[PDB]
RNA sequence: GGGAUAAGUGCUGAAAGCAUCUAAGCAUGAAGCCCCCCUCAAGAUGAGAUUUCCCAACUUCGGUUAUAAGAUCCCUCAAAG
RNA sequence: UUGGCACCUCGAUGUCGGCUCAUCGCAUCCUGGGGCUGUAGUCGGUCCCAAGGGUUGGGCUGUUCGCCCAUUAAAGCGGUACGCGAGCUGGGUUCAGAACGUCGUGAGACAGUUCGGUCCCUAUCCGUCGUGGGCGUAGGAAAUUUGAGAGGAGCUGUCCUU
């Protein structure tokens, strides 16, 4: 089990052995180094936590989330690493195989290893029921006054009510997505890009999380 | 329970020991060990034994009859052991031994493979013929019900796994 | 005349029992519990006031049943979700977390009020043997 | 098997059990194999 | 895939010398149940855990104070709205 | 279901069908697990367990039904004010016009027919979907988190081989 951070940068194509074409997407991983172990005699759980980007150092009068903060540097001087902009915590790897302070390649990550990727999908702001939950619209002719509108939202007397989980206009997209059994296309060790096939949740320049698949 | 009443002869070779409920029983095949209903009260004697019922209640009653067979069988296992046979009808209905777990093929795709157990022995006899030998009545009986389980005696012509003696109802087909 | 003495937070005493539920039924060690809690067993119990004492009960899992309840009492627990009904049996409970199913018997036996909840959490099961409130220095309480 | 609120021997091997607190017939004849219910 | 089950199917077994899947005991058994998978989640007032950062003077000795780490106002913005 | 009764509502509890959105029961249509069979196999019949998910598009008619065309693993049956008109429609029905048949001396009338015919409302409260602020969580903070709970998902065909 192997877990990296990086961020999308956009999609691409690549021709396969046979001339398929594979539609891909790709992430950079560079960066990454397992800040702290978790282990279950301290946290009651083993895992790695991994810090990915790194950020510039403290400053005094810092204005932005750019310059690590006291604390956070802190932390980062404990693995003897640069502070970083995404901490994540990998629970799925074996804690034995990592050293705190040391690099996560994405070469740990080989070509045709089955992978799930985690992100967080894009935002659409406040969205209707038919694009946030794809309900069918009413007549558009023939007298209709019900064109986009989500319906009956409950029945009379019995139950004089609408029941939790109702269908309704809100904010839609900015969800945590994980997409099972992707497939790692090419890693390149000198641009520190791995190539997923197909496509992964989230804008360019968002941060992916690069699991083994759970289901093998 | 005149089952309960009847005396156990502990054979000469076999002893039996009872701690608290639990009884331990020893035989040159082996040894086996159970845990007995605590309201009954054994009696033991170098040649036999005596199960007692404390009273005339239904549920003394009950376990008197059980505790007696249950003693009986264990002392009997030990001496003597268990041993089911299984005959295997149809053709191309075979039985071989891997190691000591034995294989089976039913007219099936797969070949099916039944694991040996502790204190059980499977022997294969022309490759139509099983027999399961063991101390334990009941772990024989298990083992032996698993095997006939692969494939049930089919009614029209009696293909299929089955005891040795046992009786299967013949229907016409067509 | 008014003579009627009553119990304040400045005169209130709070001990610190210790039960042990090996082999006790969950109901009749519940209600027992239920009564200390709600300081019935003192001389100076006021209603609107708690003066009854903390309790610790010990060996939850081993809390006993009767008759088949084991398998055939079920909680019941809604979601407010539609079609959100869900249930676990006694004995699986038992099984499970042993802790909610003598802290659900006995705060049902307790008032549904802000004092009622109040004193259910005087209340502290464990499933086995050992507690961790030793600093509380209880006393051992044998049911009657 | 047959479920219904009469159960009864409809044979002389016919045998009247009860299994799990439920009347049965059991019976050499599959067809008299019933379960009240 | 796992655990426990339904209707079932048994093994051993008496009450009831026989028999019997059941009473004691022991197995097996569904798209169902509890998990496994995905998401939210400590206002879980029972408010949990880990790592790191900050740590002084006054004072009626009761406590106060602005400051620390940190975070905002305001401003340039978008992957967000 | 057709009724019986006339108990809440006549200082108003909008009524058929469809559309939108569902939600629940199981007496189960399909799929899963079984017993018996007048079960050779392939198919079936009947009964038991099982509500997890699934359960199509058209022609005619205002239609609900129903018949039919073509499918499908299956084209389930019921409750929710015969669910849902402050969500929609307004074809039927249930105003004023007109006409036919019929009845009436007539004015007119007909669960007979025919054609035409105004559907209002800026959401206070609960409820629901989203999204912030306060305080708490015995110092003040930055990150990473455990998961008590809760939600989601859960369906199937055909073909090849044996
Ligand atoms: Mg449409
Ligand atoms: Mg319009
Ligand atoms: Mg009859
Ligand atoms: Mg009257
Ligand atoms: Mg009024
Ligand atoms: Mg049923
Ligand atoms: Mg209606
Ligand atoms: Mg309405
Ligand atoms: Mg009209
Ligand atoms: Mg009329
Ligand atoms: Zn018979």
């Amino acid at each position: 089990t192997k877990g990296i951070l990086g961020r999308k940068i956009g999609m691409t194509q690549v021709f396969g052995e046979n001339g398929e074409l594979i539609p891909v997407t790709v992430v950079e991983a560079k960066e990454n180094v397992v800040l702290q172990k978790k282990t279950v005699e301290v946290d009651g759980y083993n895992a790695i936590q991994v810090g990915f980007e790194d950020k510039k150092a403290y400053k005094k009068d810092a204005k932005s989330n750019k310059y690590a903060n006291k604390p956070a540097e802190g932390h980062a001087k404990k693995a003897d690493a640069a502070p970083k902009r995404f901490i994540r915590e990998f629970r799925n790897v074996d804690v034995d195989a990592y050293e705190v302070g040391q690099e996560v390649s994405v070469d740990t990550f080989v070509a045709g290893d089955v992978i799930d990727v985690t992100g967080v999908s894009k935002g659409k702001g406040f969205q209707g029921a038919i694009k946030r939950h794809g309900q069918s619209r009413g007549p558009m002719s023939h007298g209709s006054h019900f064109h986009r509108a989500p319906g009956s939202v409950g029945m009379a007397s019995d139950a004089s009510r609408v029941f939790k989980g109702q269908k309704m206009p809100g904010r839609m997209g900015g969800n945590t997505v994980t997409v099972q059994n992707l497939e790692v296309v090419q890693v390149d060790t000198e641009n520190k890009v791995i190539l997923v096939k197909g496509n992964v949740p989230g804008p360019k320049k968002g941060l992916v999380e690069i699991r083994t698949s759970i289901k093998k | 329970s005149r089952v309960g009443k009847k005396i156990i002869d502990i054979p000469s070779d076999v002893t039996v020991t009872f701690d608290g409920n639990h009884v331990t029983v020893k035989g040159p095949k082996g040894e086996l060990s159970r845990t007995l209903n605590e309201r009954m009260t054994f009696k033991q004697e170098e040649n036999t034994i005596e199960v007692v019922r404390p009273s005339d209640s239904k549920e003394d009653r009950t376990n008197h009859g059980t505790t007696r067979a249950l003693l009986n069988n264990m002392v009997q296992g030990v001496s003597q052991g268990y041993v089911k046979v299984l005959e295997l009808v149809g053709v191309g209905y075979r039985a071989q031994m891997q190691g000591k777990d034995l294989i089976l093929n039913v007219g099936y795709s797969h070949p099916v493979e039944i694991k040996a157990e502790e204190n059980i022995t499977f022997s294969v006899e022309k490759n139509t013929v099983v027999k399961v030998e063991g101390i334990s009545k009941e772990q024989v009986g298990a083992l032996a019900s698993n095997i006939r389980s692969v494939r049930p005696p089919e009614p029209y012509k009696g293909k299929g796994i089955r005891y040795q003696g046992e009786y299967v109802r013949r229907k016409e087909g067509k | 005349m008014r003579q009627t003495f009553m119990a304040n937070e400045s005169n209130i005493e709070r001990k610190w029992y210790v039960i042990d539920a090996e082999g006790q039924t969950l109901g009749r060690l519940s209600s027992e519990v239920a009564s200390i809690l709600r300081g019935k067993n003192k001389v100076t119990y006021t209603p609107h006031v708690d003066t009854g004492d903390y309790v610790i009960v010990i060996n939850a899992s081993k809390i006993e049943f009767t008759g088949n309840k084991e398998t055939d009492k079920v909680y019941y627990r809604h979601s407010n979700h539609p079609g959100g009904i869900k249930s676990i049996t006694a004995g699986e409970l038992r099984r499970t977390n042993p802790e909610r199913l003598i802290e659900n018997s006995i705060k049902g036996m307790l008032p549904s009020t802000r004092l009622g909840e109040k004193q259910g959490k005087k209340l502290f099961v464990y499933g086995g043997a050992e507690h961790p409130h030793a600093a509380q220095q209880p006393e051992n309480y044998e049911l009657r | 098997m047959k479920v219904r609120p009469s159960v009864k021997p409809i044979c002389e091997k016919c045998k009247v059990i009860k299994r799990k607190g439920k009347v049965m017939v059991i019976c050499e004849n599959p067809k008299h194999k019933q379960r009240q219910g």
